[PDB]
């Protein structure tokens, strides 16, 4: 189960 | 940027039995950057049927694949693995040797 | 013994045309149950073990959904990093992501991770408590001061503590039968010769499972490194794993040397001699 969100560099 | 040379390892699935079929690998690992060309070779020609894992790394952030194709073995048949990279001013050919 | 879950993300940008390729991979411990291809035709996650299959339409659809926003903020960051170290367009280029938990004996949370690497080199990792970052330069000083405003690695440590465990334990649950199960390595020696006077020893381990072993050579009881070659440890590509290590002695002196294997599929270290 992959994470929700991923925030930008 | 960072450039690091493919290790190689050819060998089969199973321990090698003439007429026994069987899948020849070709372990490529360490390299940096992700392209790459791996062949497989029977008595020099490239075998077509050849599939690849799906693009993994290690912790130090280096690629690794395994290429593999069904087969059986015959005493005669010649096996290699061709690999071309970046780092590489040649093709490099690995024999698999069976008695290892 | 203890177990992980850990997602694999690359993505390489493509300068004449199009988008970047992105592929990712799921594994538990050392099975791969996921993938996406950016260059496959279906443009959805892809169950690569057969436990994963008893998820349903929903879990489909979110993984698929979520992958994609990977592959996009990948996609945002090749841009951005490449401003960052001011690069021109004309160069292809790497981001790799990789994050997951460990659980220990017991399936509790033991340790989490996320980090991150532009062109193969450490870009930006969280830290062991889950709190903090390690920034590798002033680029990646500028993420972390980004992230740290965002609040990042609050939303993260929930999903490394919470979801990322939960799940695991799920799939341990359901791939019980290959994912619980320990595969000792088959061993044999073989034995070969240069001249009349050098011999060749070699210890193979073959189909084990997990990945992590040990094997070594003694001679006449005690450890031996010199003249000894050990190999990477390698898939074999039905799930299991190989490896072997060699040692050279002198022809007629193969008794003083002994092979010992250590794995988890064993209750004790195995030995063979030649």
């Amino acid at each position: 189960n992959l994470v929700p969100s991923v925030a930008t560099v | 940027m960072i450039q690091r040379t493919p290790k190689i390892q050819v060998y089969s699935r199973h321990p090698a039995e003439n007429g026994k079929s069987n899948f020849l690998n070709c372990y490529v690992s360490g390299f940096h950057p992700s392209d790459i060309e791996v062949d497989l070779l029977k008595n020099g020609e490239r075998i077509e049927k050849v599939e690849h894992s799906d693009l993994s790394f290690s912790k130090d952030w280096s690629f690794y694949l395994l290429y593999y194709t069904e087969f059986t073995p015959t005493e005669k048949d010649e096996y290699a693995c061709r690999v071309n990279h970046v780092t590489l001013s040649q093709p490099k050919i690995v024999k698999w040797d069976r008695d290892m | 013994g203890s177990h992980s879950m850990r997602y694999f993300f690359t993505s390489v940008s493509r300068p004449g045309r199009g988008e970047p390729r992105f592929i990712a991979v799921g594994y538990v411990d050392d099975t791969q149950f996921v993938r996406f291809d950016s260059d496959a035709a279906s443009q959805r996650m892809e169950p690569r073990a057969p436990w994963i299959e008893q998820e349903g339409p929903e879990y489909w659809d979110g993984e698929t959904r979520k992958v994609k926003a990977h592959s996009q903020t990948h996609r945002v960051d090749l841009g951005t990093l490449r401003g960052y170290y001011n690069q021109s367009e004309a160069g292809s280029h790497t981001v790799q992501r990789m994050y997951g938990c460990d659980v220990g004996s017991d399936w509790r949370f033991l340790r989490g991770y996320h980090q991150y690497a532009y062109d193969g080199k450490d870009y930006i990792a969280l830290k062991e408590d889950l709190r903090s970052w390690t920034a590798a330069d002033m680029a990646a000083q500028t993420t972390k001061h980004k992230w740290e405003a965002a609040h990042v690695a609050e939303q993260l440590r929930a999903y490394l503590e919470g979801t990322c465990v939960e799940w695991l334990r799920r799939y341990l649950e359901n791939g019980k039968e290959t994912l619980q199960r320990t595969d000792a390595p088959k061993t044999h020696m073989t034995h070969h010769a240069v001249s009349d006077h050098e011999a060749t020893l070699r210890c193979w381990a073959l189909s084990f499972y997990p990945a992590e072993i040990t094997l070594t050579w003694q001679r006449d009881g005690e450890d031996q490194t010199q003249d000894t070659e050990l190999v990477e440890t390698r898939p074999a590509g039905d799930g299991t794993f190989q490896k072997w290590v060699a040692v050279v002695v002198p022809s007629g002196q193969e008794q003083r040397y002994t092979c010992h294997v250590q794995h988890e599929g064993l209750p004790k270290p195995l030995t063979l001699r030649w």
